[PDB]
């Protein structure tokens, strides 16, 4: 039935989709990358590009990069830090299998409509588990933001500069070359919040729907 | 610094672990056998009572592969000399219990199948002190275990 | 007093510690299940097998002892000798390993292994359920692990064996045995508490109370209790857990 | 709560032979009434009733004999319901002839 | 690396609410007692045993011995 | 009929038992990259330049596992058609 | 302490099993070694399911039936009582 | 300055602490075995009641094993030779005593367990004697925690 | 750096590997085989299928020459004088393993057909515990291979 359709009920439903599927395939597909130049006091220990890249899952405690020791001209291992996946892969598998839900439920709505119909218990069900979705959604999402700013305020290079022993060392200097860009999850962040938004109004119209 | 071939104990050890063992088992089930091939005569519909036994006369058996095979893959040659010794004592002492594990439930399985064959009631005495057996067993594999790890 | 109802689940615990594995007790959880799925179609069919027999009339003893193994299977970490990784063992840092003095270290590891020390100052912190994975990797597993096995079983034969000794008291109440309570259970209960009940205490005070920074030198917990057993008080040679126990 | 065994009392039932008859009736279909023997130093001879028993542990041996004999003919044997009804009237005699 | 007090009081609180809640809940069938009885031994077993698992796993004596390859591992790896 | 359900249930429990764990034991092979605390044995002579070998070991590693996965779903699917010939 | 020992037991014993059987079916090779752990892990399940299921879960049983037999029904389960039997027809089955 | 190959003693202390305990052990399930098979064969009523020896034996398997654990538990490979030679002291000792209390256990379970059914009035009897074998496998315990603490 | 006489440990270990399970084996034949002379007189039908524990005494044996023969292939004058000694270790475990494998096998097939021939339904219970004496020297096989090519 294209009544069923034209109503704001399932065209609601459609939007949640579409929204939702934006929102959580930048979430978790977002990449960046930092440089890093050593201004040795030995002109040959110094370096002047040193390529830093993170990326989903961003996992900071287990990403690495090599940049001169200054002793003798040899190298290190530098570990960043952060275990930031632990927010981040959990609302990304939560948007997405609820998502698959508001596919689901825009299944529901779409062919069947005599059981959606029948005794009322589509609305039922669905309003009940939109309900339960939307408060994941809002655990997932508050805790991702916080870790996207404590992500942040992890991405200043002073940080690693002045934790590194060789960089304390007199003549011996790290500027960061190029900072790091991180627009692509606030872009993912404000997905997420009118994912909300979306939700809770739909969840409003369901309700009226149901009485 | 370490004298000659030094982990020879340990080596008699991983031996003595399932030889003595083997000498129990097979003394357990040289019996219980026997016994069985008199039961069987006169109630043959109990030659599935004559296995439960066996199945656990075969633990003895286990028992010697437990810290043979352990120290089979643990040594090596730059050895103290003194953990050498640890394997030694664990591996006769597990060997000995399966002697003692073996010699006893070898003539209580043939005594208790025996007191089956003519009594059905005495079935659950004799699971009841063949339990003791294996408690007797274990005992010798906890210490070895001890000596094989201290 | 019936001790069925408390076996019911007293047996499972103690078959599930004495069975302490995730993936077996899941296996024969699905031979329970499949026995009691199939209870109508067995029942009316003739099973001359008499061992089928037993262990189907006890078929929801089964489940109850494979619901218990699969719980200790947890706690205990192990399944098919491999512990569960929920990947929070945040107790050793390694690159802060290789901070704090521990310098090219593996120039001698490629011949040795180095084993961790306590207490550098910068480890610390518990695992989130039974034990660290890092120990079902490790070697000194077998001196870590075991011992307070043996301690934990020591705790809990303590309270299943209290648990009994109220049971007879309650029979005294029920049968009207004044004599059994004066000289009968109070007596004897204290008896074993005072000695037991302390055991204990002092098994969790030190547990609690000492840590790696006084490891060298340490007390022992045997050698304490012996002391106790003997009336013997040496001056030194056993720090002492707290002042006036003698 | 402590759960003990249930209570257990006895009760002697005092009536009529042939209304003793029909009790002993009513419970054989019930079945939760233990009868405990009186006279223990009385032998089935003195009871009066072992040439019933006979009877019908003779009558039994027959009825073994037609089944093995139904066991060689091969029939289905469904023995499926009338049976717990169990009627108690003294024509049985003529049905065992 | 977890602060102690956090688990000490998720588990007591939910083993506890069970095994107090349980006898306020049963309706008066004839196994009553025998239920009740069941979940409380049920609550303290099991909480008794995650209790001294976890203080077990307090307060360390000395770390775990490893491999040099799984020092080479557990560095690349993470922590 | 044809081999019945008499010797062929427990192909089909096996088979069973077999799929499920050839899956979570490859699934912790690819997904968690075979975690060596979880899964110790490999084996590699040369590792000094880099984890990536391992890496892509761990590839090949997982793939050994959905072979048999898929060996032992043809075997139920064969033993439950022999069941049904009924 | 039987408990310990016991615990122990399985311990060690699946540690084995591991170290031996499923062990030894990892290798480089990439198809054969596939091919061999079939047959490896069919003999690694018909072994556990052996030794450890039916065995050692025997033995647990009979130890704890063992333990509540002596060490807790010694105390409070003084005395016996006389087996009721309620008439009744049970041989309708029969 | 400690003289090397101390540890002979201890590691086989322990040992021989269990040792003749299993043999012990073994021997006390043997004779009360056989005994309680054929008086459970004769009238299956006291089967239950004639368990008490075997609980005993299992007794003599502590004695035995506390001593053991307690020398495997207190070693160490630098050892100065005076407390390694106390622990091999101390399991002899232990063994030898828990040898005795299982012969004593097993000849005796088996007297009184055939005798009680006849005649009523030995059954406390040989309960009695039952504590007198549990006092010698202790009379060996208590030398043995004295040497292991000396 | 090697000792002198050091080739012996495994040369003997592989002596006794073979020789000590051919003592089982030569008790294995001896026992049975007598045991089913006598019992053709009565069922003549029952000859043929009593061979069974006779050829599994012949498989306790080749375990002792399997074990002979790896060593002999791995068998070197230039030995680190460790290696020798897991030989030896090997050779005298599997050689007493099969020993007692064989005596035991022996008597228990000999009474087995004792009892196969009064009744023949225990031909399928007593293969069985036939098959138990036969997993015990396949133990006692695994060690030694474990050991002789550690």
């Amino acid at each position: 039935q294209f009544r069923v359709v034209k109503e704001p009920l399932g065209f609601v439903k459609v939007l949640q989709w579409v929204f939702a599927i934006f929102a959580f395939a930048t979430c978790g597909s977002y990449t960046g990358e930092l440089r890093l130049s050593v201004e040795c006091a030995n002109k040959t220990e110094s370096a002047l590009n040193i390529e830093v890249e993170f990326e989903y899952p961003f996992r900071l405690h287990q990403v690495y990069f090599d940049a001169p020791s200054c002793v003798k001209g040899g190298t290190t291992k530098i570990f960043l830090v952060g275990d930031y996946s632990s927010s981040a892969e959990f609302f990304v598998t939560v948007a997405v299998f609820a998502f698959l839900y508001s596919m689901g439920a825009l299944a529901t709505y779409i062919f069947l409509q005599n059981k959606y119909r029948e005794n009322n218990k589509g609305p039922m069900m669905d309003f009940l588990a939109t309900a339960v979705f939307a408060f994941m959604w809002l655990v997932s999402s508050s805790a991702w933001a916080k870790g996207l700013s404590d992500v942040k305020m992890a991405t200043d290079p002073e940080n690693i500069i002045k934790e590194m022993p060789m960089c304390r060392q007199t003549g011996n200097t790290c500027k960061e070359l190029r900072d790091p860009v991180t627009s692509g999850l606030n872009t993912s962040v404000v997905f997420g919040f009118l994912n909300l938004v979306l939700w809770v109004g739909n969840l409003w119209f369901v309700f009226k729907e149901t009485g | 610094n370490n004298p000659e071939y030094s982990s020879f104990f340990g080596v008699m050890g991983a031996s003595s672990a399932m030889v003595f063992s083997a000498m129990g088992a097979a003394y357990g089930t040289a019996k219980s056998g026997t016994g069985i091939a008199a039961m069987s005569v006169m109630r043959p519909e109990l030659i599935m009572k004559s296995i439960i036994p066996v199945v656990m006369a075969g633990i003895i058996a286990i028992y010697g592969l437990v810290v043979a095979v352990l120290i089979a893959n643990s040594l090596t040659d730059g050895i103290t000399l003194y953990r050498s010794f640890l394997q030694l004592g664990a591996g006769l002492s597990v060997g000995l219990s399966g002697l003692a594990a073996g010699f006893a439930i070898g003539i209580v399985g043939d005594a208790g199948v025996r007191g089956t064959a003519q009594q059905p009631r005495l079935f659950v005495g004799m699971i009841l002190i063949l339990i003791f057996a294996e408690v007797l067993g274990l005992y010798g594999l906890i210490v070895a275990l001890i000596l094989s790890t201290k | 007093i019936n001790p069925a109802p408390y076996t019911v689940i007293t047996f499972p615990f103690l078959f599930a510690v004495m069975f302490g594995d995730f993936g077996h007790g899941i296996l024969m959880t699905l031979f329970a299940v499949w026995m009691v799925l199939r209870e109508s179609r067995i029942l009316s069919q003739k099973h001359e097998n008499e061992m089928f027999s037993m262990v189907f009339s006890g078929r929801y003893i089964i489940l109850l002892m494979g619901l218990f193994s699969i719980y200790t299977g947890l706690i205990y970490n192990d399944c098919f000798s491999k512990s569960l990784n929920i990947f929070g063992s945040s107790w050793s840092v390694r690159p802060m390993f290789t901070q704090g003095n521990w310098t090219e270290e593996t120039l001698l590891g490629s011949s040795v292994l180095q084993l961790n020390p306590a207490i550098p100052g910068v480890f610390g912190g518990p695992y989130p359920f039974g034990i660290d994975p890092i120990w079902n990797i490790a070697t000194n597993k077998l001196t870590f692990l075991n011992s307070f096995k043996m301690k934990m079983s020591v705790i809990l034969g303590i309270i299943h064996m209290l648990f009994g000794v109220s049971l007879s008291l309650f029979n005294h109440i029920y049968f009207k045995k004044p004599l059994n309570i004066y000289f009968g259970f109070i007596p004897e209960i204290i008896f074993m508490s005072s000695l037991f009940g302390y055991l204990v205490i002092l098994i969790f005070y030190k547990w609690t109370a000492y840590d790696a920074h006084s490891s060298r030198n340490a007390p022992s917990l045997l050698i304490h209790f012996i002391n106790m057993f003997l009336f013997s008080y040496p001056e030194s040679g056993n720090a002492m857990l707290y002042s006036g126990q003698k | 709560e402590l759960f003990r065994s249930e209570e257990m009392t006895l009760a002697q039932l005092f009536l009529q032979s042939e209304a003793a008859y029909c009790c002993v009736s009513e419970l054989g279909e019930l079945g939760k009434v233990q009868f405990r023997d009186l006279n223990p130093d009385v032998n089935v001879f003195q009871r009066k009733f072992v040439n019933e028993v006979r009877r019908c542990e003779e009558m039994d041996r027959k009825l073994r004999f037609v089944e093995k004999e139904i066991r060689k003919a091969n029939i289905p044997i469904m023995d499926t319901g009338e049976n717990p009804e169990v009627p108690f009237p003294r024509d049985m005699i003529d049905l065992e002839a | 690396a977890h602060s102690f007090a956090l688990p000490v009081i998720i588990f007591t609180t939910f083993w506890g609410l069970i095994g107090i809640a349980g006898p306020w809940f049963v309706p008066k069938g004839p196994n009553r007692g025998v239920i009740i009885t069941m979940l409380v031994a049920t609550a303290v077993c099991c909480y008794l045993f995650w209790l001294i698992a976890i203080l077990a796993q307090l307060n360390p004596l000395f770390g775990p011995q490893l491999k040099n390859e799984t020092i080479w591992y557990v560095r690349f790896l993470w922590e | 009929l044809c081999c019945g359900p008499k010797l062929a249930a427990c192909g089909i429990v096996l088979s069973a038992w077999g799929v499920i764990m050839l899956i979570m034991l490859g699934i912790f092979f690819n997904v968690h990259s075979a975690v060596l605390i979880e899964d110790v044995p490999f084996t590699e002579k040369d590792f000094e330049n880099g984890p990536q070998n391992i890496y892509n070991l761990y590839e090949q590693v997982s793939y050994n596992c959905f072979i048999a996965a898929g060996l032992y779903l043809l075997l139920g699917g064969f033993s439950f058609c022999q069941v049904r010939l009924n | 302490l039987r408990l310990w020992a016991l615990s122990l037991a399985h311990a060690q014993l699946s540690e084995v099993l591991w170290t031996m059987v499923i062990h030894i079916g990892l290798h480089v090779r990439s198809l054969a070694g596939g091919l061999g752990l079939f047959f490896i892990f069919a003999a690694f399940a018909t072994l556990t399911v052996a030794i450890l299921l039916i065995m050692e879960g025997l033995s647990a049983f009979l130890h704890a039936l063992r333990l509540h037999w002596v060490e807790f029904q010694n105390k409070f389960y003084t005395g016996t009582g006389f087996k009721f039997l309620p008439f009744s027809f049970e041989h309708i089955r029969e």
